[PDB]
């Protein structure tokens, strides 16, 4: 329970059909060890405008390793739209871990 | 006072320039200024009979209060874009202003308010010229004793809750000294056609992004420009209303574009689609094609949902954008 | 003489069906699905 | 330019055409070769910051 | 003084009432002035006689 993290998974880029895959592999990873997955939506973009972060279990993976684009939202922006409010949501969501 | 020389010079009755004397607010007091000015045109103007019949011949709908019952404290104070498209042909000027005032006070109740937008549009020729009594007494009413001009928003606080309002009054006196770079030489005509389009000229050039929140919709003069269906179904097409945008239709006369208004608010989207259609097929000639009725012809995909109806007097709210 | 009409376009009357019309459309659909989920995966539009 | 400046070769020699997939590479299904390194670099992450 | 605080009367969620700023119709917007300048210099003020 003590080693127990809150993990942040980011689609940062232009879509690729390898992102679903990829997220569902780290999601069932991350579980399978009792961390809590948090997929912010929408890249940096979705977390700084509105603070889209979706929690993810076994369930939400469903279809994701045959599936293109992203389910969460993949775009370019970048942190540096405003550091302080990602910092923000990053102590907010306590996050202990990103990719 | 140059307003008291400009309404005997466009024919208006001296009982105007008279309001204008004995209208002063007396700040320190308890009572808001927007209620103080309110109270005094009810008593110059004698609006005592016609707002009871206003009521009266409206099934005794609170015509006083059609905002304050109908939303809660929140919903009332959460509206800060306000389009006020006119004034009714069934009220008396000084009616039809101190419903103003009085729709003001109701959405300003609260000190847990962000600011508030309420623009009032005054189309034809019969309420045109009143704008500057109508802009003395918003002034008045808000005390913008903060920091009146020729042009321009009024900007104070007002109601109950002291609520930061900006009062935006746009008419054709407005309009012309814009087209002409302010000139003392604003003698020419304008017709209630051109003038509409001349708004959008304006919100397109001025950049305004921002959404209606509650619309006001009545009868006015000159219906066949400023038609109630054909005003809601532009402002429609431009995107100009919030995705719960209210839609408030106040009047005492029923006739026929009333009919046509709540069938097609109330219409399912195939009553819609094709009262739309319908219209395009039987009122378009290639002379008629250039007017924005032609361009901005309204949206069937929009959904509404009735919250209010004391007969004459309805509330329906946008519920849904079907795509 | 006798024509068995051959288009993607179904220009040719005489004919509601042209073929390689389905072979044509069902290429374009396959293309248009990857762009919409494109468009789906970034408040986008696409003008194919 | 390319496209066109073939065109014209040849006194109008051959049919030049321009072909833009564009978006379209990016997509249905990933392959097999991505589906495995998704795989193979998802758990190489989680085993990194976790 | 409620001048200086996020207003009650709004479409706020608990973050946006936290950073003082929500995101309207894409312009970032004030939870307190309702402008589009979030930050407002007149609030670190020194008090003195």
């Amino acid at each position: 329970e003590s080693s127990r993290l809150n993990i942040a998974i980011i689609h940062v880029g232009a879509p690729t059909s390898a992102l679903n895959p990829a997220t569902r592999v780290a999601t069932l990873n991350s579980l399978a060890k009792g961390h809590r997955v948090f997929a912010i939506r929408n890249g940096f973009a979705g977390l700084i405008r509105h603070g889209a972060v979706r929690e993810l279990n076994w369930i939400d993976v469903e279809d994701w390793h045959n599936t293109g684009g992203s389910e969460i939202g993949t775009n370019r922006s970048l942190p540096s739209d405003d550091m302080g409010t990602v910092a923000y949501y990053f102590q907010q969501y306590k996050f202990d871990g990103l990719i | 006072d140059s307003i008291i020389r400009d309404l005997e010079r466009e024919n208006v009755g001296p009982e105007f320039g008279e309001f204008l004397n004995t209208l002063q607010t007396d700040l320190n007091s308890e009572k808001p200024p927007i209620e103080q000015v309110k109270s005094q045109l009810e008593t110059h103007f004698n609006l005592a009979h016609e707002t009871q019949e206003f009521s009266r011949k409206n099934d005794n709908a609170p015509v006083d209060k059609l905002l304050t019952n109908y939303y809660n404290n929140y919903e009332v104070n959460v509206l800060e874009f306000v389009l006020q498209m006119g004034f009714s042909r069934d009220l008396s000027i000084p009616l039809n202003v101190w419903f103003v005032l009085d729709m003001i006070s109701q959405l300003s109740t609260s000190k847990q308010d962000l600011p508030l937008d309420y623009y009032l549009v005054l189309n034809n020729s019969q309420t045109g010229k009143y704008s500057d009594f109508v802009r003395y007494l918003i002034y008045e009413a808000v005390g913008a004793e903060i920091h009146l001009a020729n042009r321009g928003p009024i900007r104070g606080n007002v109601g109950a809750g002291d609520r930061k309002i900006t009062f935006h009054l746009l008419c054709k006196k407005t309009a012309r000294m814009i087209l002409v770079g302010d000139d003392r030489e604003t003698d020419f005509e304008m017709s209630d056609r051109s003038f509409v389009t001349l708004l959008l000229d304006y919100y397109q050039r001025v950049g305004t992004t921002k959404k209606i929140d509650l619309l006001l919709l009545t009868n006015n003069f000159d219906t066949n420009m400023n038609n109630k269906l054909q005003q809601l179904k532009i402002l429609e097409s431009l995107n100009m209303l919030k995705s719960n945008c209210y839609v408030l239709d106040y009047q005492i006369t029923v006739d026929q574009v009333t009919a046509n208004f709540n069938s097609y608010v109330e219409g399912i989207p195939a009553f819609r689609r094709h009262e739309i259609a319908n219209f395009l097929k039987k009122r378009k000639t290639p002379k008629n094609a250039d007017e924005l009725i032609f361009k901005y012809v309204g949206r069937w995909n929009i959904c509404y949902q009735k919250k209010f109806h004391q007969g004459n007097i309805s509330i329906h709210q946008i519920s849904g954008y079907l795509d | 003489l006798v024509l068995i009409p051959a288009t993607i376009s179904n220009n040719v009357p005489g004919t509601e069906y042209s073929l390689g019309s389905d072979t044509c459309l069902n290429s374009f659909m396959e293309y248009c699905d990857v762009i919409k989920q494109s468009a789906a995966a970034t408040n986008r539009v696409f003008v194919v | 330019l390319i496209a066109a400046i073939i065109g014209e070769a040849g006194k109008g020699r051959f049919e030049s055409r321009t072909a833009v997939p564009g978006h379209v590479q990016q997509g249905k299904s990933p392959s097999s070769i991505d589906r495995v390194n998704a795989c193979r670099l998802a758990i190489k992450c989680c085993n990194f910051i976790e | 003084d409620a001048n200086f605080q996020v207003k009650h009367n709004a479409n706020l969620s608990a973050d946006e009432r936290h950073l003082r700023f929500f995101y309207d119709d894409g312009v970032k917007t004030s939870a307190v002035s309702g402008k589009s300048s979030v930050i407002d210099d007149n609030t670190s003020v020194v008090i003195g006689i």
